[PDB]
């Protein structure tokens, strides 16, 4: 009321209104969802269009051969964040000869993402992200959230309406946990997982957008007829 | 007063979703993706008779496979143009080769944010970016101040564009020629336009493989034009 | 190098050798030495290979944001200027740049300029650059007319770099010949010293100091 | 953050005003009267001081006019302190044009550059205006004599005959009733004197109450000689009009 | 540009069948003077990793220095730091190079020659060479200063190629160093009689060896030589 | 972080007034009378030192400094302002004049300079103006002796007699019954003393009065001799018995 | 006083088919007169296609490749996983050289892979950045004496068709990924006898359209 | 630094701050801009509430950017010092680098951007002016005329009018001026451009300016009796 004027300003109850607005950005925006085996991980995303004559938006980004995200809510938002994870990737890579830990991806995030919540002037991001990745420790999936908030899942979904792919992945834990080495099988659970949180439209083939990083598999994003498959 | 860089209540950015407002006051901008070509047209709008009309320049040249419409506060729209120009000629400096359209695009949109408390607030323009590459072909893409941008098989943007839009979702086809796409832009400007249509008030320009950018004379448009209101009358 | 361009009645011809020396070693003999700026723009170089062929595609990419901003095409003086503006910054840093902008517009008509990396910047008719600028100057001076027709224009140009290529031990490999007209540069080949030198001297019945 | 805190001094009002501009000008119409006149072989400066003191050191003392280089003077209206921060700055822009060039600064010049320092205040910054209107008395071999103002705007006019701070409108209306251009410089001292005389809100204009200066070439041959009036001379040429 | 002050000789390693062996002695040289004789110039990170280093001590010490805190780093954060995320010998290795060649490029070097031997997690060897000039480069047997003269030769009779490393033991390899230590000491005048030696096995680990002396040394011989050419007496 | 306030915090107000500088000189009102006093051969500086406890030291505050060898000043209003403005004043006597010409500046010109620093805190940003009232007396070769009045909006009035702070009217009227042209320097110590007496409400002696002089060199307290140019201070600051004596005969 | 550069020695050689082409570089390592490795690549297969050696102080062409390497990886990103053509590649190099103008890489760099129509290309590169596309070309400590082997036996150069009184010239023909590796084969050995900076073994890397092949010869040791 | 956005958008869509500034254009005095056939004149409304006045010294309404181009303005005076200061900078800058003086419309583009930059900088304001810029291109006999304004938008007009009470001269230029035949001389010129001021300035006497622009570096400012001739000319006409 008073007290959302900036990210500089607490409320009397202890409160963050800007930080809950951004917050706010993120439930608008296009459902994504995020699972993981002990061999792959898994993201699936709902892209969104303007209308029937313009392009669906794209949702995930890839960071490097072992790792990726996928976004909801603001995209630019996104575009920093991710390109911020592609260089702390590439130091790691070229100064340690050694492939970042997704661990670590998640907690560079939640750093950038806390001194713009401190500061007068700047703002708050205003997007979330699933980061899949595989490391030395075997398969990840995170969640970020832009108060800086990471944290590590078995599987989860962001967006609108992602309390149904969130319950879905609750009741399948015990089940897709242990798809291991088989790819096609885990990625299925994740579109079954997606689709709990359809109204009215359905998934086509210009409309899904699914990635995966795994073992034997870096990280790769299909569109367009390559989903057809899982349709 | 309040920051530059504010969240509103929903969760947008109260001065993107302003500057949204100031491109619905303006002038109406049309593009159209074909497989033989992208179509380019604008509204001129002379605010009096006096203005000498060939000046108004709301389409615009990036590179030889890259054009530009315009639509809103068209003076942010410079420094926009030129980063784009920049951007396009810096990339052949580098790697021997014309630029994505979809990267050209993004570097675009990149400025968009740069704004705060970089400039003191986001652009007030929209701007429909057509060209050509070998990767992805003939593509349209609409550039926001919310640092978004979307591509269109067919858009429209400024104070008609709702009622244009809906009239391109009816007429859009796959199979669409060149000058069946020439025609449809002039036919809907000629409907959400407030003065009558004719080749000193509306401008088209196109984007082909084969001969590049290039925006029409008043002599060309003009036939287009008798050719077009022929055509309604033929049936 | 040996390069030359000089203006005549019927527009320009520039010519140049395409060897690349690194001390006493012939690095290469295929070096393409005029850059083509656009069709109606073009600029030779001699000296640091890396200096003028990276400044002078630079130079092409200010010309064609030029046009774009200006919807013209550059002035063969703006142009020049463009690059001895550039390189006097970087003056005694070291840059090595012997170059002729060369081209037409309307304004100006046919028009070269010399350019070098000590900021010197000369409009003139007869240039030569490089380390047999002076055997192509021997030939081409007590050779010239403005009467020149194409056909003489280009074989004197072709001949004097022919005659640096014979003497000077730093330039050699091949000759590349250009004509720019009101309608722009056009290509005129490349002509191997190897076979040209020979034909030359049979048909011509110069090179007597050489055995036959 | 600050933002709160911000009163944004360079904004435009609705109706498409500068504020802070507008207030300014409304402070110097309080600050004591000056007046230029300018006549064919010379320049006349009157000032009055604001309410004076009896215990006011007179003589030793300089609140209105001011000597920028040897050949222009100013009269000020408004805030002294920010009079003399300009007035420093017009004095070494004077000396970087002589040090320059070889030659005293044309008038129009030294004007310009500090009624651009004061529109830099307006447009820019985030700062107050310079609350000061002056009026430039000055020679070149241009255009000869010549009368100026600026004020907190920045914007610059020339004059033959000029009122600046309080009752500039009575004072202008005296000023434009009995001026005419054939005129000398001691008729112009006269004109300056009987204005102050009747515009003053005081009861009498006495010597201690004013300064006064002259610009001529009443020097020896061809060169101009400027004139800061004592208090004895103030006086004197107070009673040779008749004024007391 | 400096000059280094305060200097180590010759670093030694090699590999062999399971792992890789390293070695220095422990002298500190001013100039001509044997001024140092208690100095470390191995220097264990974790227990799969050895640095030794030779040149400019303080430069050494300042490298001691980076590692012990690149420790620390990686333990921040890190619930995998003495397992799956621990430092590997090719991690520290590219940070060394990385800073090696960093500090050559602002014409300020870091004056030394680094050897990183130890054993990668899947259990293969590794060994790589750096020094001021940001150079690197591998090979079965390492040596820096007079090693790479004296001691190269030595141990490259025993390994000549990659084929020879499943060939060679512990016991042979360790023979080949502690050799070529004794070498050094008969023909480098900056070295000392003291050394250490470290070796890096994937079964047993890091086994790390202090307070080395060459010995079997043959002086005898030296009795018989008189003069230079004439005499006899 | 960062200083954020770029901005003028005193701002003109539709009338046409400074308000920061009028508070400012509110503050003024409020403080301690201070008055100065020019003779013929010299200058006189007083005034009141307010006790804030009687457990306190009034020694080691000194409401009286000296600027320069031969220049001396005295406040009315904010305490803490005045003394970090005397360090800049003494500072800006050396950069902007000593170390360039050798010499010690003229009354006049000082002021002046202190007056820039005062102004600029009416202008620059993030700042308030100070909250005091100067009274600075001096003496140069070519100016003789002078007293200046410095208020917070940098503006600086040249005084024969006057007076500051929360007597100021009164004492002002009483310093023009009293003061004419031909006053020596004792008996302007005379009236400053009896102009004091008025303001005073407690105790009146020596040690509840600051009073200094600038007046004759002083070679006893130069503290060194064999230069024959260099002649002493001509600022002295009275002790606490010096006053009590002219307190008798009053 | 501080010196900056090191001869780190070696040799590198490409040549161009007409549908392959090929990098070759010995793999021995040095310092004035002593040998640092016998086994140290210096050609690189750095994505899309392209092979790359920068050869001359080791310091600077591992800071090369790896530059360029990491270009090809953020070309990807920024431009939708586009491939990058061996001419793109190539000016991106001249940028990465010419960006050291006056601090250089001492190092000559050859690149090596398949144009846009699917035709060999070898590209080379002084140390600040000039290049040029070409059929042949050696680089390194003996390229002197490679070179003009190259020359008479990969484009025909002195050679005439026999009986036309040195009328004729031989005529230009694309050699086979055979006929090349035995003239790359011939040059390593013959630069090994007459070169002391080369040996100990030769890597040749050879590009196609299925992509990326591998080749190791043994040099003399001495 | 001063960092803050003073030019912003309003919920409409609207940045107030430039909206504003062109109030101040509106408030300022008159000018009008109209090219013939081989010649454009610059018409300036000047103020009669000050007499006692030194035209002499008194800043001109019509400034030369360089020796064949002239910017007159309204709005805020101290303003377009800074335009005209920056303008002729340029226009010395273009000459040293291009070997060729500026265009009108490559001119009119830089001081329109110049405007336009002050709409999207921090702690800065909008210039409270509106240009009028004619001229001749170099080596070219076309008249060029072109109008900015503080949002940054720059258009070329056949004839064009700006300032306070612009929309009725603008009135009368519309029915008055043929853009099939454009004033064929000097003198048409002119006329016309002291007929449109003569709608609303007030007398003619030593209240309009008008100066002529003519190929080729061809400048003229015209004296009072000059532009009086002008007055008693329309004057006897319109009695009729
Ligand atoms: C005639 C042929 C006489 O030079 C022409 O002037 C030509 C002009 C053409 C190539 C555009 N100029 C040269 O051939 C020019 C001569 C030269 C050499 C050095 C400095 C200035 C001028 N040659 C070059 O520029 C060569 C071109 C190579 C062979 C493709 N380049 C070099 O010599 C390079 C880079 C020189 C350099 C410049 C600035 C900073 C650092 C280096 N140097 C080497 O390759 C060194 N060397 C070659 C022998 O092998 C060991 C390394
Ligand atoms: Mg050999």
């Amino acid at each position: 009321n008073n007290y959302d004027g900036d990210t500089v300003t607490f409320s009397p109850t202890g409160r963050l209104f800007q930080v809950e607005y951004a917050l706010e950005a993120i439930k608008q925006g296009s459902v994504t969802v995020g699972l993981r085996s002990n061999t792959h991980a898994v993201l699936v995303a709902l892209k969104r269009n303007a209308d029937e004559l313009s392009s669906y938006q794209k949702k995930i980004i890839k960071c490097d051969e072992h790792m990726g995200l996928s976004l909801a809510g603001l995209a630019p938002d996104a575009r920093v964040l991710s390109n911020y994870l592609r260089q702390q990737c590439n130091y790691s890579s070229l100064v340690f000869n050694r492939k970042l830990a997704v661990e670590r991806a998640g907690h560079l995030l939640c750093d950038k993402a806390q001194k713009n919540t401190q500061s007068y002037g700047g703002r708050p991001y205003g997007v979330g992200l699933l980061i899949i990745g595989y490391d030395k420790s075997g398969a990840h999936l995170l969640e970020f959230q832009p108060s800086g908030n990471v944290t590590e899942l078995y599987g989860t979904a962001i967006g609108a309406r992602s309390q149904g792919a969130k319950t879905y992945l609750e009741r399948t834990l015990d089940t897709f946990i242990k798809i291991d080495g088989n790819p096609d099988e885990l990625i299925k659970a994740g579109v079954e997982a997606i689709s709990q949180s359809l109204r009215d439209e359905s998934l086509t083939v210009d409309n899904l957008s699914i990635a995966i990083v795994g073992k034997d598999t870096p990280f790769t994003i299909y569109d367009g007829e390559a989903v057809a498959k899982y349709i | 007063d309040r920051g530059v860089s504010t969240f509103s209540p929903e969760g947008r950015l109260f001065q993107v979703e302003y500057s949204l407002e100031a491109i619905k006051l303006g002038s109406t901008a049309i593009g159209i993706a074909t497989k033989e070509g992208v179509v380019l047209g604008v509204e001129k709008r002379a605010t009096s008779p006096l203005l000498e009309s060939d000046s108004i320049e709301k389409i615009v040249e990036i590179d030889r496979h890259i054009g530009c419409a315009m639509s809103g506060l068209t003076a942010d729209a410079r420094s926009m143009i030129e980063h784009a120009r920049t951007a396009a000629v810096t990339h052949n400096l580098y790697y021997d080769e014309d630029i994505n359209v979809e990267s050209l695009t993004q570097s675009v949109c990149d400025l968009a944010l740069r704004f705060g408390e970089l400039m003191s607030r986001p652009f007030g323009v929209a701007l429909l970016i057509a060209g050509h590459d070998a990767d992805d072909g003939y593509q349209l893409f609409h550039a926001e101040p919310s640092g978004t941008f979307y591509r269109y098989n067919a858009k429209a943007i400024g104070s008609g564009s709702e009622g244009a839009q809906a009239e391109l979702l009816n007429e859009w086809h796959s199979s669409l020629t060149l000058k069946e796409a020439e025609l449809l832009v002039l036919k809907i400007l000629k409907q959400v336009m407030e003065e009558k249509l004719d080749e000193n008030n509306a401008q088209l320009s196109c984007i082909t493989k084969q001969d590049g950018f290039k925006i029409y004379d008043n002599e060309k448009t003009a036939e287009l034009i008798k050719e077009l209101k022929e055509k309604e009358a033929a049936e | 190098t040996t390069t030359l361009a000089f203006r005549f009645q019927g527009g320009i011809i520039v010519a140049v050798d395409s060897r690349a020396t690194a001390g006493n070693w012939v690095a290469s003999q295929t070096v393409k030495k005029v850059i083509e700026i656009n069709p109606f723009l073009l600029g030779t170089t001699a000296g640091g290979a890396a200096d003028c062929q990276f400044w002078e595609t630079w130079l092409g990419s200010q010309c064609r944001l030029h046009e774009l901003r200006e919807k013209e095409r550059i002035s063969v003086a703006a142009a020049s200027k463009i690059l001895s503006n550039l390189v006097y910054q970087y003056k005694g840093a070291g840059l090595s740049m012997g170059t002729m902008i060369c081209g037409y517009t309307r304004k100006e008509g046919p028009t070269i300029y010399y350019v070098d990396s000590d900021g010197t910047r000369l409009k003139g008719d007869i240039f030569c650059v490089g380390s047999g600028q002076t055997f192509a100057y021997g030939v081409l001076d007590s050779n010239y007319k403005w009467d020149l027709s194409v056909e003489d224009a280009l074989y004197l140009g072709k001949r004097s770099i022919l005659a640096a290529a014979h003497r000077d031990a730093y330039s050699g490999g091949s000759v590349n010949l250009y004509h720019v007209t009101e309608d722009g540069w056009i290509y005129h080949g490349n002509h191997d010293v190897g076979e040209l030198f020979w034909k030359v001297k049979e048909e011509e019945g110069s090179f007597n100091n050489v055995i036959g | 953050g600050s933002r709160r805190y911000d009163s944004r001094t360079t904004i435009f009002s609705p109706e498409g005003r500068l504020y802070q501009v507008e207030y300014a000008l409304e402070s110097i119409s309080h600050a004591g009267t000056a007046i230029g006149i300018m006549a064919s072989d010379g320049i006349v400066l009157a000032a009055e001081r604001k309410v004076t003191s009896t215990l006011l050191e007179q003589d030793t003392s300089t609140e209105k006019l001011y000597k920028l280089n040897d050949k222009i003077a100013v009269a000020v209206a408004g805030l002294t302190a920010d009079a003399e921060i300009l007035i420093n700055t017009a004095r070494i822009h004077a000396q970087n044009y002589l040090k320059t060039y070889n030659e005293d600064i044309p008038v129009e010049i030294l004007v310009r550059r500090l009624s651009d320092i004061k529109q830099g205040y307006t447009q820019h910054g985030g700062l107050r205006p310079f609350g000061v209107s002056f009026i430039y008395a000055g020679y070149d071999d241009r255009y000869g004599y010549q009368l100026y103002t600026s004020n907190p705007s920045g914007n610059y006019t020339g004059w033959k005959a000029i009122s600046v701070g309080a009752n500039t409108s009575a004072a202008q209306t005296l000023l434009q009733m009995d001026y005419k251009d054939d005129m000398k410089v001691d008729d112009a001292i006269e004109l300056a004197l009987k204005t102050l005389s009747k515009t003053t809100d005081s009861s009498a204009l006495t010597y201690d109450r004013l300064e006064f200066a002259t610009i001529r070439k009443g020097a020896n041959d061809g060169e101009v000689y400027q004139k800061i009036f004592k208090p004895q001379e103030i006086k004197d040429i107070l009673v040779k009009t008749g004024i007391t | 540009t400096q000059q280094p002050i305060v200097t180590g000789t010759s670093v030694i390693s090699m590999k062999y069948d399971n792992g890789v062996i390293i070695a220095a002695d422990n002298l500190g040289s001013y100039g001509s003077l044997l001024r140092f004789n208690g100095v470390e110039r191995l220097i264990p990170v974790g227990d799969n990793t050895v640095v030794g280093i030779s040149g400019d001590i303080s430069d050494m010490q300042h490298i001691e220095r980076l590692l012990k805190d690149l420790v620390t780093e990686n333990a921040y954060d890190n619930p995998l730091a003495d397992a799956e995320e621990a430092l590997e010998p090719s991690y520290i290795f590219e940070y060394l190079a990385t800073v090696m060649y960093q500090r050559r490029s602002k014409m300020n070097p870091l004056w030394n020659a680094i050897i990183v031997a130890g054993v990668q997690s899947n259990g293969d060897q590794f060994l790589r060479y750096v020094n001021l000039l940001g150079v690197t480069y591998s090979s079965p047997t390492l040596a820096t200063g007079f090693g790479a003269h004296m001691a190269n030769p030595l141990l490259r009779k025993v390994v000549d190629r990659e084929s020879d490393i499943p060939k060679t033991t512990v016991q042979v390899a360790e023979e080949a160093i502690v050799n070529a230590m004794r070498v050094l000491y008969y023909r480098d005048a900056r070295s000392s009689r003291n050394f250490s030696l470290a070796i890096i096995d994937k079964n047993t680990g890091l086994t790390f060896k202090k307070n080395l002396q060459v010995e079997n040394m043959k002086w005898d011989f030296a009795k018989d030589i008189k003069g230079y050419g004439t005499q006899k007496i | 972080m960062t200083d954020r306030y770029s901005f003028s915090l005193t701002t003109f107000s539709p009338s046409g007034k400074l308000g920061q500088i009028d508070y400012a000189l509110t503050a003024v009102k409020q403080g301690v009378t201070s008055l100065g006093i020019k003779a013929t051969n010299g200058v006189v500086i007083a005034t009141e030192k307010k006790s804030s406890s009687p457990l306190a030291m009034s020694e080691t505050l000194s409401k009286v400094s000296l600027l320069t060898p031969d220049i001396g000043a005295v406040y009315s209003g904010m305490g803490p302002d005045y003394r970090v403005l005397v360090d800049k004043s003494r500072k800006v006597a050396h950069t902007s004049y000593k170390r360039i010409y050798g010499e010690y500046p003229p009354t006049k010109l000082l002021v002046s300079e202190v007056a820039k620093i005062m102004q600029e805190a009416t202008q620059s940003g993030g700042v308030r103006p100070f909250g005091v009232s100067l009274l600075i007396a001096g003496h140069d070769e070519f100016n003789g002796f002078s007293l200046y009045q410095v208020d917070p909006s940098g503006s600086y009035f040249p005084w024969k007699a006057t007076a500051i702070g929360k007597g100021s009217v009164a004492a002002k009227t009483f310093l023009e019954k009293r003061w004419n042209d031909e006053l020596e320097l004792e008996d302007a110590i005379h009236i400053a003393l009896l102009t004091l007496k008025e303001s005073v409400e407690g105790e009146f002696n020596g040690d509840t009065i600051e009073l200094a002089i600038i007046g004759d060199e002083n070679p006893d307290l130069l503290g060194y001799t064999g230069i024959p140019t260099d002649k002493g201070p001509r600022f002295r600051k009275l002790t606490s018995q010096e006053i009590n004596d002219r307190l008798e005969a009053l | 006083q501080f010196n900056p550069y090191g001869d780190n020695g070696g040799t590198i050689l490409g040549i161009a088919g007409e549908d392959f082409a090929v990098l070759a570089g010995d793999t021995r390592n040095i310092t004035d007169y002593s040998i640092n490795s016998r086994y140290e690549p210096k050609v690189f297969d750095c994505g899309d296609n392209i092979v790359m050696s920068a050869n001359g102080f080791a310091a600077d062409g591992d800071a090369l490749v790896k530059r360029f390497k990491n270009s090809v990886k953020w070309y990807h990103f920024d431009h939708n996983d586009k491939k990058l053509s061996i001419n793109s590649a190539a000016r991106n190099i001249q940028h990465l050289l010419y960006g050291k103008r006056f601090f250089p890489y001492y190092v000559h760099t050859i690149i090596a892979g398949l144009d846009e129509d699917g035709k060999g290309a070898v590209y080379s590169f002084d140390p600040v950045g000039s290049y040029e596309r070409e059929q042949c070309r050696a680089g390194g400590a003996a390229a002197s004496l490679i070179m003009p082997f190259l020359d008479n036996q990969v484009n025909f150069k002195n050679q005439y068709e026999p009986g036309t009184n040195g009328k004729v010239k031989k005529p230009l023909k694309y050699l086979s990924v055979e006929e090349v590796i035995k003239l790359v084969r011939d040059s390593f050995t013959s630069a090994t006898e007459r070169h002391i900076q080369v040996g100990d073994g030769l890597e040749i890397l050879i590009v196609t359209k299925d992509g990326v092949r591998k080749e190791f010869y043994e040099l003399k040791r001495d | 630094g001063y960092d803050r956005a003073l030019s912003i958008f309003s919920p409409d869509g609207h940045i107030f701050q430039v909206e504003y500034a062109l109030e101040a254009v509106k408030r300022g005095t008159c000018a009008v801009g109209v090219k013939g056939k081989n010649c454009v004149v610059l018409g300036c409304e000047r103020r009669s509430t000050l007499k006692l006045q030194d035209t002499r010294i008194t800043p001109s309404k019509v400034s030369k950017i360089d020796s064949h181009v002239v910017l007159s303005f309204s709005g805020l005076n101290a303003d377009s010092r800074i335009l005209i200061e920056k303008a002729r900078v340029e226009a010395q800058s273009h000459r040293l680098t291009l070997e060729d003086p500026v265009t009108v419309e490559y001119l009119t583009r830089y001081v329109a951007g110049v405007q336009q930059r002050y709409t999207q900088s921090g702690g800065v304001r909008p210039f409270g002016v509106s240009t009028l810029i004619a001229g001749f291109d170099p080596r070219d006999d076309e008249p060029k005329l072109y109008q900015t304004e503080p949002s940054g938008i720059y258009s070329s007009w056949s004839a064009q009018t700006i300032g306070r009470n612009s929309k009725t001269v603008r009135e009368f230029l519309e029915k008055n001026y043929d853009r099939k035949e454009p004033p064929a001389t000097v003198e048409e010129c002119v006329k016309l451009t002291v007929r449109s001021l003569l709608e609303v300035v007030q007398t003619g006497a030593k209240n309009i300016e008008i100066t002529v622009v003519k190929p080729d570096s061809d400048i003229v400012a015209l004296s009072s009796e000059e532009i009086n001739q002008y007055v008693t000319q329309i004057e006897q006409e319109k009695q009729e």
